[PDB]
């Protein structure tokens, strides 16, 4: 239970996933991993980001959030977002969603926040 | 055109349109390799004040091609324009461009 950020979350109760310290500036050298899953295999997950969204942009090479369609990091990529504009609504294809936030050494911003729930 | 003159060397400020291939500034590296561009940079940057994290700021880390480059965005523009205005009165930036600071070792401001 040492991990500063991340974890497996059960989506039957809607919750939130945020960069460490949001809305304040996230730390440097971060490497958070989330897995949110639906209780039963038929359901799917839908994410909605908050409009306040500040991640260092450099073609998303340094600070970024990435979303993929499954448990592993090798699942099909749904998006890798940085910059000023929050990403649109994401809807899982299966019943598992992989989320990861990465921070480098230099400059930080407010970060991201999203809310996960079961679709419909 | 918009430039400052020193001793057989000049620092020109220019507005460019195409995205450069430069990488993020590494200030510790940029300090060690060429301190002239770095102290110039920090004189300029303090006038700039708050520069948005979500606007790129890239560096050459080269002595033959010494360039610091800001990205002029919706948010970048006001602070960058207020700063450049202090030095040059004929430089008015605009969105979706890049303001680039190049150092020339022997060409002068003419
Ligand atoms: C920045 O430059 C220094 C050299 O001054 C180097 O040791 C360091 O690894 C660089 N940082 C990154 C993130 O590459
Ligand atoms: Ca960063």
């Amino acid at each position: 239970l040492g991990s500063p950020c991340g974890g497996r979350l059960n989506s039957k109760d809607a919750g939130y996933i945020t960069s460490p310290g949001y809305p304040q500036d996230y730390p440097s050298h971060q490497n958070c991993e989330w897995i949110v899953y639906a209780p039963e295999p038929n359901q799917k997950i839908v994410l909605n980001f908050n409009p306040h969204f500040e991640i260092e942009k450099h073609d998303c090479k340094y600070d970024f959030i990435e979303i993929r369609d499954g448990d592993s990091e090798s699942a099909d990529l749904l998006g890798k977002h940085c910059g000023n504009i929050a990403p649109p609504t994401i809807i899982s294809s299966g019943s598992m969603l992989y989320i990861r936030f990465t921070s480098d050494y230099a400059r930080q911003g407010a970060g991201f926040s999203l809310r996960y729930e079961i679709f419909k | 055109q918009h430039c400052i003159q020193h001793n057989h060397s000049s620092i020109t400020f220019s507005l460019l349109t195409n995205k450069s291939d430069l990488e993020k500034c590494n200030f510790t590296r940029l300090q060690a390799v060429d301190r002239v561009i770095f102290d110039l940079f920090r004189e300029f940057h303090h006038r700039v004040g708050d520069f948005p994290v979500t606007s790129d700021l890239k560096c050459s880390h080269n002595t033959s091609y010494r360039v610091i480059e800001y990205e002029v965005t919706k948010e970048s523009l006001p602070r960058l324009q207020e700063a450049v205005s202090t030095l040059f009165p004929d430089l008015h930036l605009s969105e979706d461009r890049f303001l680039q600071i190049q150092a020339h070792d022997d060409k002068n401001c003419t």
